[PDB]
C-alpha cells in the first residue's frame, strides 16, 4: 500500500485509447500539421497497443497479496469518470474472463462505464452488450486508424515516414 | 439590413436604462450615427438601402431627443463640465449635415424615408427648445 | 512490494537495482517508467561501463516509443556514443604520436566520466589535437553551418594524415588518404554543406601536383564515391576555364588536362557510370568540350606531346561520334 | 417519398398514431432516423448530403402545418402528454435516448470551420434558422417555452459561443453569409427580450456587456459595426 505510492507518475491507462483516436482523428482525417508534430509522441508512445489490440500480459498469486482483498481495500482504478464501488461479482469476473479476450477487472468496468453512458444512448442494446459492441469498435478504430497511418506513407514528413516505415517492414 | 436594423432597434430602446455612463449611451449613439450616415450617403447604394437606413434614423434620432432630454435634467453628483462634454456641438452639426444629404438624395417617391427623417428632425429640435434657461451656443445654433 | 524495494534501494549496485527494476516494469507494462528510471540512473572505466549499461537501457526504454523527450535522450545517448567512439579513436592516434601522451589518457577518462557541451569540447581539444573530423561531426550533428569551418576542418585532417604518412611509402601514404577520405564522405554524403566538393578537389589536386602523384586518381576516388560522371566533369571544366595561374606556376596546364583525358577515356570505355536516359546528351557535351580543348591546343606553341594529346582526342571524338 | 408524403396535410396525425403505436416500433423508427444523419466515397458523402437535406426539409414542412403531428415524435417529445409540459433532458441522462434534439446540438457544436459548412450553400436553412424555429415556436405555442431557452442558455451557452463569431467569411456565397446572420440576429433579438422580461441579470449583463463593449479588453471597432462593414451596398 505504501508501495505503489512512490511510482511518482506515468501517462494514463484507457484515456490513451480515446486519445490516441481523437488525436489519430486529427491528424490523419481532420489534417492539421501541428497535431502531427504531436503525433511525433502519440504513434508509438501506444505502439503497444497497435501491436497488439486488446493485449495480456501475466498475473499471479503474489499480485493477490498486493491487492489483499478488493472487497475490504477497494483496488485501485487510477481513472475513472462516473464512481462506483465494485461488487463480488466483478472479482469472479476478474480471475474468470480475463483468462480469455482478458480485459481485465479495472478495465471491465471502464467498459462498463463507457457501456453505462451509451445504455439507452444506442438503439436497443443493455450495458453489458453495449460494452462487448464498444470493445469491438474500440479496435476497429485503432485499426482503421492504423491503415489510415499507411495509406499517408509513400509532402516533407512523407520522407520521415517513408523511412520509419521501412525500418518497421524490415515483426513480420 | 432588416434583420440588424430591428435587432439594434429593439434591444437598444429595450434596455432598462441599466447603463451607468450615460456619456458612454451617447457616444454609442454618436458612432451609430456616424457610420450609418457614411454608408448611405454613397452612389453606389439604390433605394434599397433607402427605406431600411430610414426607418434605423427614425429610431436612433428619437432616443437621442430622450438622451439629451436626460441631459438638461442630471446634474454632476458622481467642475461644472461633465453635461456638455460628450454631447458635440460639432457633432450636433456633423449629425445635421448628413441628415439634410439624406433629405437631398431622397426622391420624392421615397416618402417613407422623408417621413422617418422629418420626423428625425423634429426630435433633433426638440434638444434646441429651451425648457429651463448650453445657453448662448445654444442661442446661435438655430442660427 | 518488489516495485518499492527497487526503487528504494536504487535510490539509497545502484545499476543493478535500476536495471531489474526497467526489467519487472516492462513485464507488467510500465516501460515508460523502467525508462524514467534508467534515464535518472544514466544521469546519476566503472563510468564508461555506466555510460554503455545506460545505452543498452534507454534502447530497452524506447523500442519503437517515438516519445519526444525520451527519443530526444536516446538521440543524444547515440551522439554520447559517438561522443566515445571518436574521442577513443582520435586518443588511440595522439597517444601513439606524443610518447604515449599521458594528457591524451587523463582527457578521455574526463570525456567518459561526464558528458560534455560543446563550446567546451571545441575550444579544448582543439588546443592540444586538433580533432577536425570529431569538429566536423559535432557541427553536423547541431546543424551550424560555417562553409569556411567546414573547409578548414578537411584541409586540417588531410594534412594531418599527410603528416603521419610521410613515413609510409608514397604509394601507402596514397591509399590510406583514400580510405579515409571516402569513409568520412559516405558519412557526409547526402549533406553538400559539410562536403565542400570544389575547395576539396582543388586543394587535393594541389596537392598531387606537390607530391607528383598519379592524373587519375582524384577522378577514380570521385567516381568511387558515387559522384555522377557530368557532375565530376562539370566541376574539372569549370577549374579549367577559371584560368588559375597556379598551374601554370608548377608547369603543369597539360597535366591537368591529361587528367581530363583519363577521366573522359574511363567514361567511353565504360559507358555504363553514366545513366542510360542521359547519355546522348552527355555524349553531345563531350563532343563540345572536345573541339574547344583540341581549338586551345591548337592556340599554343606545339611539341610533340601536344601533338600525341591532339591525336588521341580527335580519335576520342570519332568514338563519341560512332556511339551516338 | 417521405418528403413527397409530407406535401398534403392532415396525414400528419394518421402517421403519427402508425410509428408509435408499439414500443418497439416507435423507438428504432424514430432512432434509425438518427444515425442515419451521423454521417465510390465520393458519391457515399454526396448522397449521405442529399440524405441530410431530404431529412430537414422534411422536419421543417411537418413543424409549420400542425402540433402534435409528426414533429412531435421526433423531437424527443411526448405525446400522451401535451407537448407544452415535456421535460426535455440531455443523451443518455435517465434512460433518454440521444434524440433529434441532442443529434443537431451536436452537429453546431463542431466550431463548424468544416469544409461542408451550412448544407444551406444551394438551399434552406444553414440548420441555424430550424434550431431556431424550433426554439422560437416553443415560445410562440408556449410549448415547452422555457425549457428550449433554459436548456440553450445552461448546458450548451449557445448564442454566447455562436455570436462571438460575428461576420461569417463565406465569400462563396455572400447570400448564404448574409442568411446566416439574418436567421441568426432574428433569434439572438427574441432571446433577450424574453430574458429582459423575467428578472435574470447575470445571464443579461454578460449578453449585453459583450455585444457592446468594443472597448479593448482582457480603434478596435464594435462587433456591431463590424457586421454592418462586411455588408457592402
Amino acid at each position: 500500500m505504501a508501495a505503489q505510492l512512490a511510482l511518482n507518475s506515468e501517462a494514463s491507462l484507457w484515456g490513451p485509447y480515446r486519445e490516441i483516436w481523437q488525436t489519430v482523428l486529427s491528424a490523419l482525417i481532420k489534417r492539421q500539421p501541428e497535431a502531427v508534430h504531436s503525433l511525433d509522441i502519440v504513434l508509438k508512445k501506444y505502439k503497444p497497443d497497435f501491436i497488439s489490440l486488446f493485449k495480456n500480459p501475466p498475473k499471479s498469486a503474489q499480485q493477490h497479496e498486493r491487492v489483499q482483498k478488493a472487497s475490504t481495500e477497494g483496488i485501485p482504478i487510477k481513472g475513472t469518470q462516473r464512481t462506483r464501488i465494485l461488487e463480488e461479482q466483478l472479482i469472479k469476473e476478474a480471475f474468470i474472463l480475463s483468462d480469455l479476450y482478458n480485459i481485465g477487472e479495472i478495465a471491465a468496468v471502464e467498459l462498463l462505464l463507457i457501456g453505462e453512458q451509451q445504455q439507452p444512448t444506442f438503439h436497443g442494446l443493455t450495458r453489458g452488450l453495449v460494452a462487448i459492441l464498444l470493445y469491438w469498435d474500440g479496435k476497429s478504430c485503432m485499426a482503421e486508424s492504423l491503415l489510415h497511418l499507411i495509406q499517408a506513407r509513400k509532402p516533407e514528413v512523407v520522407s520521415m515516414v517513408t523511412r520509419f516505415t521501412d525500418d518497421l517492414m524490415e515483426l513480420t | 439590413l432588416e434583420s440588424w436594423r430591428q435587432l439594434v432597434e429593439i434591444i437598444l430602446t429595450a434596455c432598462p436604462q441599466d447603463l451607468i455612463p450615460t456619456e458612454h449611451r451617447q457616444l454609442i449613439i454618436r458612432d451609430l450615427l456616424q457610420d450609418l450616415h457614411v454608408k448611405i450617403l454613397d452612389d453606389d447604394a439604390a433605394q434599397e438601402l433607402m427605406p431600411i437606413v430610414a426607418g434605423a434614423v427614425f429610431t436612433l434620432t428619437a432616443h437621442l431627443s430622450q438622451s439629451v432630454r436626460t441631459e438638461l435634467k442630471q446634474p454632476m453628483t458622481a467642475n461644472i463640465s461633465a453635461g456638455f462634454a460628450s454631447i458635440g456641438d460639432s457633432s450636433l452639426h456633423m449629425i445635421l449635415r448628413n441628415l439634410l444629404e439624406f433629405i437631398l438624395k431622397t426622391g420624392g417617391g421615397f416618402q417613407r424615408v422623408r417621413a422617418h427623417l422629418y420626423g428625425s428632425l423634429l426630435y433633433y429640435l426638440q434638444i434646441a427648445q429651451r425648457p429651463d434657461e448650453p445657453e448662448d451656443v445654444f442661442s446661435k445654433l438655430q442660427r | 512490494f518488489l516495485e518499492p524495494h527497487l526503487v528504494r534501494m536504487a535510490k539509497l549496485n545502484k545499476v543493478r537495482y535500476m536495471d531489474l527494476l526497467w526489467r519487472y516494469y516492462e513485464k507488467n507494462r510500465n516501460f515508460s517508467n523502467a525508462a524514467r528510471v534508467v534515464a535518472k540512473l544514466a544521469d546519476m572505466k566503472q563510468r564508461l561501463e555506466y555510460i554503455s549499461r545506460a545505452i543498452l537501457s534507454a534502447k530497452s526504454s524506447t523500442t519503437m516509443s517515438t516519445l519526444a523527450a525520451d527519443g530526444e535522450f536516446l538521440h543524444e545517448l547515440e551522439e554520447k556514443l559517438e561522443v566515445a567512439r571518436i574521442q577513443l579513436q582520435i586518443q588511440e592516434t595522439l597517444t601513439r604520436q606524443y610518447s604515449h601522451h599521458s594528457t591524451v589518457g587523463d582527457a578521455v577518462s574526463q570525456l567518459d566520466s561526464q558528458l560534455m557541451d560543446i563550446t567546451k569540447m571545441f575550444g579544448q581539444y582543439a588546443d592540444p589535437f586538433r580533432l577536425s573530423e570529431c569538429k566536423l561531426a559535432i557541427i553536423h550533428c547541431a546543424g551550424h553551418s560555417d562553409p569556411i569551418l567546414v573547409q578548414t576542418l578537411w584541409q586540417d585532417i588531410i594534412d594531418k594524415e599527410l603528416s603521419d604518412s610521410m613515413g609510409n611509402s608514397s604509394v601507402d601514404r596514397m591509399q590510406s588518404l583514400h580510405l579515409k577520405i571516402t569513409s568520412l564522405g559516405k558519412i557526409y554524403a547526402s549533406t553538400p554543406r559539410y562536403f565542400p566538393l570544389e575547395f576539396l578537389v582543388k586543394y587535393l589536386e594541389q596537392q598531387v601536383c606537390n607530391f607528383s602523384w598519379d592524373a587519375g586518381f582524384v577522378t577514380y576516388t570521385m567516381q568511387e564515391i558515387n559522384v555522377p560522371v557530368p557532375k565530376l566533369l562539370e566541376v574539372y571544366d569549370h577549374l579549367f576555364k577559371a584560368r588559375d595561374p597556379w598551374w601554370s606556376r608548377m608547369k603543369k596546364p597539360l597535366h591537368l588536362l591529361e587528367s581530363i583525358y583519363i577521366l573522359l577515356s574511363g567514361y567511353v570505355q565504360e559507358p555504363s557510370k553514366v545513366p542510360s536516359y542521359e547519355r546522348r546528351r552527355f555524349t553531345t557535351l563531350c563532343l563540345d568540350a572536345i573541339s574547344c580543348y583540341l581549338v586551345e591546343l591548337q592556340s599554343m606553341d606545339p611539341a610533340p606531346a601536344l601533338l600525341n594529346t591532339v591525336s588521341n582526342f580527335k580519335s576520342l571524338q570519332a568514338k563519341l561520334e560512332r556511339l551516338s | 417519398i417521405l418528403c413527397s408524403i409530407s406535401c398534403n396535410s392532415k396525414i400528419q396525425e394518421k402517421i403519427v398514431g402508425d410509428f408509435t403505436q408499439d414500443q418497439n416500433v416507435s423507438q428504432k423508427l424514430m432512432v434509425g432516423f438518427v444515425s442515419c444523419l451521423d454521417s465510390d466515397q465520393v458519391k457515399q458523402t454526396n448522397i449521405r448530403y442529399m440524405t441530410k437535406i431530404h431529412i430537414l426539409n422534411l422536419l421543417i414542412t411537418s413543424l409549420e402545418m400542425k402540433a402534435p403531428n409528426l414533429a412531435m415524435f421526433l423531437l424527443g417529445y411526448e405525446l400522451k402528454k401535451p407537448v407544452s409540459t415535456t421535460n426535455l433532458q440531455d443523451s443518455g441522462v435517465l434512460g433518454c435516448p440521444r434524440t433529434c434534439l441532442h443529434s443537431i446540438l451536436d452537429i453546431l457544436r463542431k466550431g463548424t470551420d468544416v469544409r461542408a459548412g451550412p448544407v444551406a450553400v444551394w438551399d434552406t436553412p444553414h440548420l441555424a434558422e430550424l434550431c431556431y424555429q424550433v426554439i422560437y415556436q416553443l415560445c410562440a405555442c408556449a410549448d415547452t417555452s422555457g425549457p428550449t431557452m433554459r436548456y440553450l442558455r445552461t448546458s450548451q451557452d449557445f448564442l454566447f459561443s455562436q455570436l462571438q463569431h460575428l461576420p461569417f467569411s463565406v465569400e462563396e456565397s455572400e447570400i448564404s453569409a448574409m442568411n446566416q446572420m439574418s436567421w441568426l440576429m432574428k433569434t439572438a433579438t427574441i432571446e433577450l427580450r424574453i430574458t429582459s422580461l423575467n428578472r435574470q441579470r447575470s445571464h443579461t449583463q454578460r449578453l449585453l456587456h459583450l455585444l457592446l463593449d468594443d472597448m479593448p479588453t482582457r480603434k478596435v471597432r464594435r462587433k456591431i459595426l463590424r457586421i454592418l462593414d462586411s455588408i457592402q451596398f
